[PDB]
């Protein structure tokens, strides 16, 4: 049930500073009171991160990995689409969050031109449901499914890092209270490892999923969501582990 | 916006089944309280029966009970209504109407009772 | 069963003169939620009826602004401000509060 929207416009995009955001734990090794230098796919410090304010969600490139950030409380952003051609010719990855759990699902999705999570009232079991047939017309030959606790939860900035390296799709995340909406915050906050998924697919493009609900007064009227997208680069960082094992500082060795 | 299409007009020997269909588009059938209204020529239209959005599912008229059966196919988004034991008075036009089950957003929604979007009517004709 | 009486049974009116259509209910149409679910429908010859006004005075999506509704309790009025050629046909008042849903007898309005 793909919903063709008329008068679709490009989403407004400014360019903001990343400061020292986007750092994650590169391994699952506990280190206490050390200075550890690692060379990995990191978001460079003070880089141009694109800030995206009826608007389209752009199918952005994936490059070597994607830093994603969002400051919202409306729960419009529900997940992401990953793949190369985003049709039923090659495989694709879909991450969908709702109020109870997260579904991560690799199939041969035939995605809609405008994919969105449709929130609609269901009269038979008497509550608002969410339809995944609004994002894809059909999913076939589906090789991976994974249901876990949702990671789009609590003013609070949500940060994610997505990598697709040597057969594994790695997601890192962090949720932090912030007191400003125009920019990314200063300070420093390392992203803890969230999931390592044995996917093994080709990913060159991605697209954010937004939740659109019916007005009940086209028919889907919901507010636009703003998110920050930056790109990782192969880069050497020096991370500072304090006595409890937390990355409390880092220096970018090419800055 | 909800758009409705109907089935063909039909004739029969009396004492058999009816299957009048009503396919919705734009809004899927689970978002819509669905009602069926009979209009006779030279008479005002009267309500046969339809969905109740809360404290039950379907409600019927008192004079049509034991005859009218309404069932909904979610896969095709098609509402079907049947009625057996055709009398000669029953020859009429059968309007299919619908409304949104609720009014509002997921935040602050309230139940809506109405008769909003009416499809065209199948012409049911009992004859020789 | 709630019966709707509708007055007058017919109304001949020329072009531009406003007209009023009365609807009376044997039972008070206030619901438990607070909204009194009354609707005014218009039917053209050869055409299925379409919704003009829902909930006394709220105008449906796409209806012109020369239609207005008023009234409360058991007494309701539909006012047409400027009669044009597109308004010929039958008008019905209906409720949606107590099952079964019922309709008025309908009034006929013409040009001349
Ligand atoms: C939130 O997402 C979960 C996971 O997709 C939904 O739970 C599933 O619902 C389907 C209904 O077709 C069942 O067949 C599955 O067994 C359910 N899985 C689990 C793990 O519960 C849930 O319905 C969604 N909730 C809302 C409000 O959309
Ligand atoms: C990159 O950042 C600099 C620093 O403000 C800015 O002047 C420039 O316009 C940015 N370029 C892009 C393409 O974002
Ligand atoms: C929706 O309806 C189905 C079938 O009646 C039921 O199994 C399911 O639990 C309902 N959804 C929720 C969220 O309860
Ligand atoms: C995958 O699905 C396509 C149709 O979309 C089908 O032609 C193909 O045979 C499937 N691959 C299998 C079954 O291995
Ligand atoms: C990955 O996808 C890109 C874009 O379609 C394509 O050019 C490239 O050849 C693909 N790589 C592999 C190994 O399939
Ligand atoms: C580290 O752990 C100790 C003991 O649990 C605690 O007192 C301290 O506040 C923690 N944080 C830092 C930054 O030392």
């Amino acid at each position: 049930q793909c919903v063709n929207f008329t008068n679709r416009t490009q989403l407004p995009s400014a360019y903001t500073n990343s400061f020292t955001r986007g750092v994650y734990y590169p391994d699952k090794v506990f280190r206490s009171s050390v200075l550890h230098s690692t060379q990995d796919l990191f978001l460079p410090f003070f880089s141009n991160v694109t800030w995206f304010h009826r608007f389209d969600n752009p199918v952005l490139p994936f490059n070597d990995g994607v830093y994603f950030a969002s400051t919202e409380k409306s729960n419009i952003i529900r997940g992401w689409i990953f793949g190369t051609t985003l049709d039923s010719k090659t495989q694709s990855l879909l991450i969908v969050n709702n109020a109870t759990n997260v579904v991560i699902k690799v199939c041969e999705f035939q995605f809609c031109n405008y994919p969105f999570l449709g929130v609609y009232y269901h009269k038979n079991n008497k509550s608002w449901m969410e339809s995944e047939f609004r994002v894809y017309s059909s999913a076939n030959n589906c090789t991976f499914e994974y249901v876990s606790q949702p990671f789009l939860m609590d003013k609070n900035l949500s940060e994610f890092v997505f990598k697709n390296i040597d057969g594994y799709f790695k997601i890192y995340s962090k949720h932090t209270p912030i007191n400003l909406v125009r920019d990314l915050p200063q300070g420093f906050s390392a992203l803890e490892p969230l999931v390592d998924l044995p996917i093994g697919i080709n990913i060159t493009r991605f697209q954010t999923l937004l939740a659109l609900h019916r007005s009940y007064l086209s028919g889907w009227t919901a507010g636009a969501a703003a998110y920050y997208v930056g790109y990782l680069q192969p880069r050497t960082f020096l991370l500072k582990y304090n006595e409890n094992g937390t990355i409390t500082d880092a220096v970018d060795c090419a800055l | 916006e909800v758009q409705l299409v109907e089935s063909g007009a039909e004739v029969k020997k009396p004492g058999a089944s009816v299957k009048v269909s009503c396919k919705v588009s734009g809004y899927t059938l689970t978002e819509l309280s669905m009602h069926w209204v009979r209009q006779a020529p030279g008479k005002g239209l009267e309500w046969m029966g339809g969905f109740d959005p809360e404290d039950g599912e379907t409600m019927y008229a008192q004079k049509f009970q034991g005859r009218v059966t309404m069932t909904e196919d979610t896969s095709t988004d098609t509402a079907y209504m049947e009625l057996s034991s055709l009398r000669s008075e029953d020859t009429a036009v059968y309007y299919c109407a619908t409304s949104t089950a609720v009014a509002g957003t997921p935040d602050l929604f309230d139940y809506y009772y109405g008769m909003d979007v009416w499809g065209q009517g199948t012409t049911v004709t009992v004859s020789s | 069963e709630i019966v709707m009486t509708q007055s007058p049974l017919s109304s001949p009116v020329t072009l531009g003169q406003p007209a009023s259509i009365s609807c009376r209910s044997s039972q008070s149409l206030v619901h438990s939620d607070g909204n009194t679910y009354l609707s005014w429908l218009q039917q053209r010859p050869g055409q299925p009826p379409r919704l003009l006004i829902y909930k006394i005075s709220n105008r449906f999506s796409g209806v012109p602004d020369r239609f207005s509704g008023s009234g409360a309790g058991t007494d309701f009025t539909l006012k047409i401000s400027r009669v044009e050629a597109e308004d010929v046909g039958v008008y019905y008042c209906t409720q949606a509060t107590q099952f079964p849903y019922t309709f008025g007898q309908g009034t006929k309005v013409d040009i001349k």
